[PDB]
RNA sequence: AAACUGCGAAUGGCUCAUUAAAUCAGUUAUGGUUCCUUUGGUCGCUCGCUCCUUACUUGGAUAACUGUGGUAAUUCU
RNA sequence: GUGGCGGCGACGACCCAUUCGAACGUCUGCCCUAUCAACUUUCGAUGGUAGUCGCCGUGCCUACCAUGGUGACCACGGGUG
């Protein structure tokens, strides 16, 4: 029913003339996002009805990218870095918006010719990431948001607040799923690896997200006679990979200043927890 | 001289009588001689 | 809409073929079959 | 002998 | 830009090449078209009045170009980058020889049934037809020769070098009449006329000489560095006919006003113009082979007489 | 047709054979594969067996490897510079195995950065050791960088390689300047 | 080897010296109960 | 002297050789480790196949190959071409109708390694079989010992 | 019945038009390759943003069939 | 209850082994002729490096190198209801 409605709007001359028009972009801006190969396609070509000078050359290039056989031939031959790029520097800033939402689909469904499934995924994001390292970290940023929309609400509030308010706003009736946070975690453990030079603006607020969770799964695993048994594996598979994630960020930007509200952070969340029962685990395996 | 490296004239039957001359030349034999004297600079 | 015919001579026509008359292509592993022009 | 070059003559 | 050109339902049926069309060449009536291409190097032969193929040869080796001697389609001359040169009769496969270094190209002189190997060795090869014995050797004391022509009007024998000088041979006497002196490697070499000369460069430009003027007549420099294969001349319009692998132009022999570009799809490999015909038959990297008419340029030809009527 | 057969070859000895039978099946030959730089076009081919021959006609990516740094990175071809067999291959721009290629360096850079995070390419327990030849920083500072090819074209249809380094990387770069 | 590891670096390594773009760490504990690693 | 004498560069195909590593263990000592196999059947590798620097694909020890089938022993007879030998092997044929004997010989072309030298004309030389290494070698040396 | 699909026709016959290690006999190797069929193994899924309520099974065609025909002419079309 | 479990067969299917094989090698051994004593490099003869092609090893072939290989213990050539 959403391909049929999209069909008739893209066959109109003059989108600008529409009455509230303004409103229909954004709705085009959200169904690019989408995961389904045939709604983005569609969706592209309502975009193009209003020819902007700057997108319309690249039109070509775009559609190629949402074909699966032809995905990863465009990949290569549609370089944005500035040193070589087949975009010009003035068109960049109008091409990245829709540039960027049809990647984030594509990470989500399908990503290549053999990259569809769940165990795909690292696969998939990775190939994305890489085309992203050419970019500027003003342009970057546009992704991140998108990537770490679900745990926007970690962002508010200083590092140490954050931290502790979470923990207090725990309700075990809802919580965020455990398989979403899951690929949320793998989702930043690939992005701090390939795209480091590019993230030190936004490694504050990193941190910040990153205790968030790490405090919060740790409460549950406190209260584990008022859970599921089959909750506690992913919860502590959720677990060491926070502490992991810490331990690299730790391990490099030796020349970062880190405040003191940080350092009260990483303390309430990561070793507080843990440290009164380190000599009962790590003696059989060191732990994270 | 390995592999017809070096030109041989040893006579070739199969390309023997492959072709017949025709010639269509307007230019005077005379003329001919003229022209190559006179041509370039020279 | 013209889809076919036949001349007197009981030859179809085919529709690549762009002549007044008849030639010998190459049809269905192929044969130089006669056909008419479109 | 097989690499000597044979000559002609201007008719 | 007011031609608004056409592109071609089907003309010929299977004009195509399985991936690529190399070199595309017409017999002297225009009765037949020859084509070769990867892969599996084939001889394919299409009849105008048939609008089929005759016949298809494959190959042993990729062919460089080809040259038609004879009239019709009896007779055909093969050069191969296996320094291999094929001999094809009417009916198939004739006889086989190779040279010692490799050919760039070749070209045959049609008096004297002398046909000539311009290729990797400084001296350059000839071949007697009436006599199957390799005529003498001949020195053109450059090191890489790329390209030659003989010109029809009164038997003049030029090859390019690798220098960028230009050297002209006399096919009778065996003599060096004369040198052309002119980085940039000679990309194209055309005869027009008695004493109207094209070379083309690597860097782009298509220079129009004159035999007895050292300095050129004209100067037409593409924007793009690619190097022009081919440059074909026009008489009916007098338009010299340039072609690079991005695109094709159309311009005027004296003060060098451009008629049109042609920019296709994909690169063209080689380009050809048949006889007295607005139409163009153009060899691209693509199992499809590119035919083009041009009202405005020329009728239709005869076996197409009815695109006339169709435009 | 070709034919790789072993009948038509002098003995030994020196003396000739006439053949007893005409060229079998299993003795052909095939058409060279000159695998040119352009837009990816490839052909398959069956073989004895029903197995698939991929034949690259052309072909403008692979991945390479960086072995010092065991980094393999999918980059585009450039050029071809040297070649073992035949300088005509050079000329005329063939890829065949253990040919000498240029190649970009922008992922090789861009991984550079971001693991070590130390500047590369820019005018003007056991440590990370990031420690880089004069040899390919001035290659990187030019921005393409000698591969080697590891894969033949025209068998599995792709081409893979890995970068040149060391006393290998010198005596190439000693061949490519004396060619010249 | 970990814990062992974790002895020895506090022992035979120097004291963190100020440098330009880099300031020391502030933390509150400050217990602090030779070498710092040494006590 | 010098490995490399041909236009390729020569190099032993198992053995990675740009490993990078400290500048400590860079001014000790540039010696690339070296690869060799025992070929079985109670025959030793000589010294200089696992401290020799040579480059050869076909020695026994050094190289790729493998040696199977037939041990056999000549003389070697001709030392002219390029690590490749000519030995010769005598025998008597016998004759049933006259009960008596003629002497024969065989001629052979092997392959000899570098690892092998001092290796004169008339020495006794046991070779084993291996695949056709070329149009008419098919054996390679094994072991030599003096006249 | 007709048609679609699968398998075989490369074996056995028959036969006047080539050939000194080229074939052939015995031994020997597959660690240098190919294989329809016979026989024996192997042939399951944790989570991993695809959301809310096709795996009780998903898409597009074409012969046989009905009917209109052309030519000296195929069961050609 | 758009519950949950199921037998014996048919066909197809990735890979390993096996059978039927097929294909290149190793060794051993062929009739007459010296009034055929030298042959091979007469489009490579011997080998080295790199490559194309091939089911794979290989002058099988192509580029760049050395000058090699066989022979009175009969090479090579010619014959032989």
């Amino acid at each position: 029913q959403l391909i049929a409605h999209l069909q008739v709007f893209s066959k109109f001359s003059n989108p600008r003339a529409l009455y509230l028009e303004s409103k229909l972009y954004e709705l085009y801006l959200q169904l690019l996002l989408h995961q389904d190969q045939m709604v983005q396609k569609i969706t592209l070509d309502c975009i193009m009805t209003y020819k902007h000078p700057h997108v319309l050359p690249y039109r070509e290039n775009l559609q190629r990218l949402l074909e699966d056989r032809s995905f990863k031939e465009e990949i290569v031959h549609f370089s944005i870095s500035e040193d070589n790029a087949v975009v010009k520097t003035a068109h960049r800033a109008d091409l990245f918006p829709i540039l960027m939402r049809i990647l984030y689909g594509r990470m989500k469904n399908k990503t290549g010719s053999k990259t569809q499934g769940k165990s795909a995924s690292g696969t998939r994001m990775a190939i994305v990431l890489r085309f992203l390292a050419g970019t500027q970290p003003e342009e970057i940023q546009i992704f991140l948001d998108l990537l770490f929309e679900p745990v926007r609400h970690f962002k508010n509030g200083e590092c140490h607040s954050a931290v502790i308010q979470a923990v207090e706003d725990l309700d075990l009736s809802k919580v965020l799923p455990l398989g979403r946070q899951h690929g949320i975690l793998n989702s930043l453990e690939i992005v701090l690896k390939n795209i480091s030079h590019l993230i030190s603006a936004y490694l504050p607020k990193i941190l910040q997200i990153l205790l968030c969770m790490t405090a919060t799964v740790s409460h549950i695993l406190d209260q584990r006679e008022k859970i599921q048994l089959r909750f506690i594996n992913p919860l502590k598979n959720l677990r060491r990979l926070g502490i992991k994630m810490v331990t690299d960020i730790f391990l490099d930007w030796e020349s970062y200043q880190f405040r003191t509200e940080e350092i009260d952070a990483v303390f309430h969340g990561a070793v507080w927890p843990q440290i009164s029962r380190l000599g009962s685990e790590s003696q059989y395996s060191p732990t994270p | 001289a390995s592999k017809g490296r070096k030109l041989r004239f040893h006579v070739l039957s199969k390309l023997l009588s492959f072709m017949a001359p025709i010639d269509h030349t307007t230019m005077n034999d005379d003329a001919r001689t003229e022209l190559y004297r006179s041509l370039f600079g020279q | 809409r013209i889809s076919g015919g036949n001349d007197k001579q009981g030859f179809p026509m085919k529709q690549g073929v762009l002549t007044h008359g008849r030639v010998r292509l190459l049809l269905s592993e192929r044969k130089r079959k006669s056909v008419r022009g479109c | 002998k097989a690499f000597i070059p044979p000559k002609e003559k201007p008719i | 830009n007011e031609v608004k050109i056409y592109s071609l339902i089907e003309l010929i049926q299977d004009f195509e090449m399985p991936t690529v069309c190399t070199t595309i060449k017409v017999s002297k009536d225009g009765q037949y078209i020859l084509a070769t291409g990867t892969y599996k190097p084939r001889v394919r032969c299409y009849d105008t009045y048939q609008l089929s193929l005759k016949f298809e040869r494959c190959l042993d080796s990729e062919v460089v170009t080809f040259e038609i001697l004879s009239d019709d389609y009896s007779k055909i001359v093969f050069l191969h980058n296996d320094r291999y040169i094929e001999f094809h009769s009417q009916s198939g496969f004739y006889y086989k020889t190779r040279i010692p270094k490799f050919g760039r190209d070749f070209s045959y002189h049609y008096p004297s049934c002398d046909l000539y190997f311009v290729g990797a060795s400084s001296e350059v090869y000839r071949l007697n037809l009436e006599q199957g014995r390799y005529l003498n050797p001949l020195q053109t004391d450059a090191a890489e020769n790329n390209v030659c022509d003989i010109n029809s009007v009164h038997g003049l024998f030029a090859t390019g070098t690798i220098e960028g000088r230009v050297e002209c041979w006399d096919p009778r006497t065996r003599n060096r009449v004369g040198l052309l002196d002119c980085l940039p490697t000679i990309s194209a070499l055309k005869f027009n006329g008695a004493l109207t000369m094209a070379v083309g460069t690597t860097t782009g430009q298509v220079l129009l000489y004159d035999l007895r003027s050292d300095k050129p007549l004209l100067v037409k420099d593409h924007q793009y560095g690619l190097p022009i294969k081919s440059v074909h001349f026009q008489d009916s319009l007098d338009l010299i006919l340039s072609a690079d692998s991005r695109i094709v132009k159309m311009w005027n022999k004296n003060s060098g006003k451009i008629f049109t570009s042609l920019e296709p799809e994909h690169d063209l490999n080689d380009v050809c113009l048949y006889p007295n015909s607005g139409m163009l038959l153009t060899a691209n990297e693509t199992p499809k082979m590119g035919i083009y008419y041009i009202p405005v340029l020329g009728p239709a030809p005869r076996w197409c007489s009815f695109l006339d009527n169709l435009t | 047709g070709i034919s790789r057969d072993n009948w038509h070859k002098r003995r030994k000895t020196g003396g000739k054979r006439k053949p007893y039978h005409k060229k079998r099946k299993y003795e052909l030959g095939r058409p060279a594969a000159n695998t040119k730089i352009g837009p990816r076009r490839i052909h398959t081919v069956r073989v004895r067996g029903g197995n698939k021959k991929y034949r690259a006609l052309r072909l403008d990516v692979g991945n390479f490897s960086w072995g010092s740094e065991c980094c393999t990175r999918k980059t585009r071809i450039i050029d071809v510079v040297y070649n073992a067999s035949n300088n005509e291959l050079v000329r005329t721009k063939t890829l065949v195995k253990n040919c000498i290629v240029l190649i970009d360096s922008t992922p090789y850079r861009q991984w550079y950065e971001s693991h070590y995070a130390l500047p590369l390419g820019r005018k003007k327990e056991r440590k990370k050791n990031a420690k880089i030849s004069s040899l390919l920083e001035e290659q990187f500072q030019q921005g393409k960088l000698l591969a080697c090819i590891a894969s033949r074209p025209g068998q599995c249809g792709r081409a893979d390689g890995y970068v040149l380094e060391g006393k290998e990387l010198e005596f190439y770069l000693r061949k490519i300047k004396a060619r010249k | 080897s970990i814990v062992m590891d974790i002895v020895d670096d506090l022992l035979n390594l120097p004291d963190f010296e100020p440098t330009e773009t880099v300031l020391n760490l502030l933390v509150t504990g400050c217990v602090y109960p030779i070498t710092i690693g040494g006590r | 002297a010098d490995i490399q004498t041909e236009r390729a560069y020569q190099k032993q195909p198992t053995i990675f050789q740009n490993k990078k590593r400290v500048l400590l263990g860079e001014t000790g000592k540039e010696k690339l480790p070296r690869y060799y196999k025992n070929i079985g059947l109670g025959f030793k590798t000589p010294k200089e196949a696992i401290e020799g620097t040579y480059i050869d694909k076909k020695c026994p020890f050094t190289g790729n190959v493998s040696i199977r089938g037939r041990i056999l022993s000549g003389v070697v007879t001709k030392m002219k071409m390029q690590r490749t030998i000519v030995i010769r092997r005598d025998y008597l044929h016998y004759i049933r109708k006259y009960n008596r004997f003629e002497k024969r010989h065989k001629n052979m072309s092997v392959h000899l390694s570098p690892c092998f030298r001092d290796v004169q004309i008339g020495d006794i030389v046991t070779v084993g079989e291996c695949r056709p290494l070329s149009k008419t070698v098919r054996f390679n040396v094994l072991k030599v010992t003096k006249a």
